[PDB]
């Protein structure tokens, strides 16, 4: 986890990388917030 | 008050084919241009649908056996059919479903009523007031320990009212679709999709169902309220849902336009 | 919040994604849509419809 | 004569390709198969 070349070296498990294009990891956008939406209620349940 | 009155003519009921009728939205999921196959309690195409008449004299309201799901259709303009009553005993021993839809309200009260053996609703009309009002409410003797209550807006031989009543998992589901019908004696061959109206959570054992009709004695009956009455014309159809796999075709707007009985 | 990668749970349907104003026309009893391969891709808000 | 026959043959070939939606099936099959497989894979996510 230093730079893409080192990640390629780790993915190939070798210290020497031949010329080419290699897939190393997956890029994914992590969520930022949380959203809750539910119908309007104003009365508690009769658990009493 | 309970009244047991029968002056109708005796003749065996008629039978018809159900045709491509009685298809409802199985779920509340929107789909566009997708052919979706489901396995639900559907009405087989061209099924053996029973026909009941209420001509003027016929008032046949038998205790039909409500099997797993029941299809029901009506073409009429006098609003003779008001509601339906369900139950295993139709007695004050066990809870019985009861629905009444007159012109003014829809009433659902799940109570174990002491049902009269001949439930009906009586409407009397006078010329001076020019109003049709219901004098006698004799579908049951008394309220008798209601356990569920619900009232909503009324549902509105030239109009077709198609309902599907299905009881599963302690829930009583009603699917209805109002459509203008031009023919006055038989179901049209057109395809119609029934949208859900309400999932009333009743959860009672139901084995036998009945329909509630209304009389319209205004001035043509001279007899007592035990053998004499008069009303209009009504016809209704009863089918039975079976476990069926159906291929439903959704258009781009999300409404079912075609179906296939596998 | 719209146009952001956010978690959500609308009437029990829980997921992660970006919510955008749509042009689909739900019938006034359906709650959410689905794809050809049964994938949730549209949800009606339980408050603003 | 040979040039006219060649030209007529090319024209007939174009007409046959245009007025027959079953000549290119060897390609369509492949596409369909791939799509079908992908669909099946995705639908396998909805199994208990
Ligand atoms: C719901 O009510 C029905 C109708 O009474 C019950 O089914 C009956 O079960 C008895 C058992 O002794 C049979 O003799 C009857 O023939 C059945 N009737 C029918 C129409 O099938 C049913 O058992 C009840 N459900 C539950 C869960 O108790
Ligand atoms: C419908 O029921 C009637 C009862 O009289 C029977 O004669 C007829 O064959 C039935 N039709 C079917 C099962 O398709
Ligand atoms: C209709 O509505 C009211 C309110 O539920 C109810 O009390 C009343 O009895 C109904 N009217 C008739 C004529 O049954
Ligand atoms: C009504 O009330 C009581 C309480 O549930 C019940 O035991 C009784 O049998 C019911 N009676 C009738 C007539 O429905
Ligand atoms: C969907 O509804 C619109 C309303 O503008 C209509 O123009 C269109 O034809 C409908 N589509 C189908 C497939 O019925
Ligand atoms: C509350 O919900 C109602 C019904 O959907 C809506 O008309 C109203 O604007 C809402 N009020 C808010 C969100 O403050």
């Amino acid at each position: 986890a230093l730079d893409p070349l080192s990640e390629t070296k780790c993915t190939l498990k070798s210290f020497t990388v031949e010329k080419g294009i290699y897939q190393t990891s997956n890029f994914r956008v992590q969520p930022t917030e949380s959203i809750v939406r539910f119908p309007n209620i104003t009365n508690l349940c009769p658990f009493g | 008050q309970c009244v047991n009155l029968t002056t109708r003519t005796q003749l065996p009921p008629a039978y018809t084919n159900s045709f491509t009728r009685g298809v409802y939205y199985p779920d509340k999921v929107f789909r566009s241009s997708v052919l979706h196959s489901t396995q639900d309690l559907f009405l087989p195409f061209f099924s053996n649908v029973t026909w009941f008449h209420a001509i003027h004299k016929r008032f046949d309201n038998p205790v039909l056996p409500f099997n797993d799901g029941v299809y029901f259709a009506s073409t009429e303009k006098s609003n003779i059919i008001r509601g339906w009553i369900f139950g295993t005993t139709l007695d004050s021993k066990t809870q019985s479903l009861l629905i009444v839809n007159n012109a003014t309200n829809v009433v659902i009260k799940v109570c174990e009523f002491q049902f009269c053996n001949d439930p009906f609703l009586g409407v009397y009309y006078h010329k001076n007031n020019k109003s049709w009002m219901e004098s006698e409410f004799r579908v049951y003797s008394s309220a008798n320990n209601c356990t569920f209550e619900y009232v909503s807006q009324p549902f509105l031989f030239k109009n077709l009212r198609e309902f599907v009543f299905k009881n599963i998992d302690g829930y009583f589901k009603i699917y209805s679709k109002h459509t203008p019908i031009n023919l006055v004696r038989d179901l049209p061959q057109g395809f119609s999709a029934l949208e859900p109206l309400v999932d009333l959570p009743i959860g009672i054992n139901i084995t036998r169902f009945q329909t509630l009709l209304a009389l319209h004695r205004s001035y043509l009956t001279p007899g007592d309220s035990s053998s004499g009455w008069t009303a209009g014309a009504a016809a209704y159809y009863v089918g039975y849902l079976q476990p069926r796999t159906f291929l439903l075709k959704y258009n781009e707007n999300g409404t079912i336009t075609d179906a296939v009985d596998c | 919040v719209k146009n952001k990668c956010v978690n959500f749970n609308f009437n029990g349907l829980t997921g992660t994604g970006v919510l955008t104003e749509s042009n689909k026309k739900f019938l006034p009893f359906q709650q959410f849509g689905r794809d050809i391969a049964d994938t949730t891709d549209a949800v009606r808000d339980p408050q603003t419809l | 004569l040979i040039a006219n026959q060649f030209n007529s043959a090319i024209g007939k070939i174009q007409d046959s390709l245009s007025s027959t939606p079953s000549a290119l099936g060897k390609l369509q099959d492949v596409v369909n198969q791939n799509a079908q497989a992908l669909n099946t894979l995705v639908k396998q996510l909805s199994s208990n």
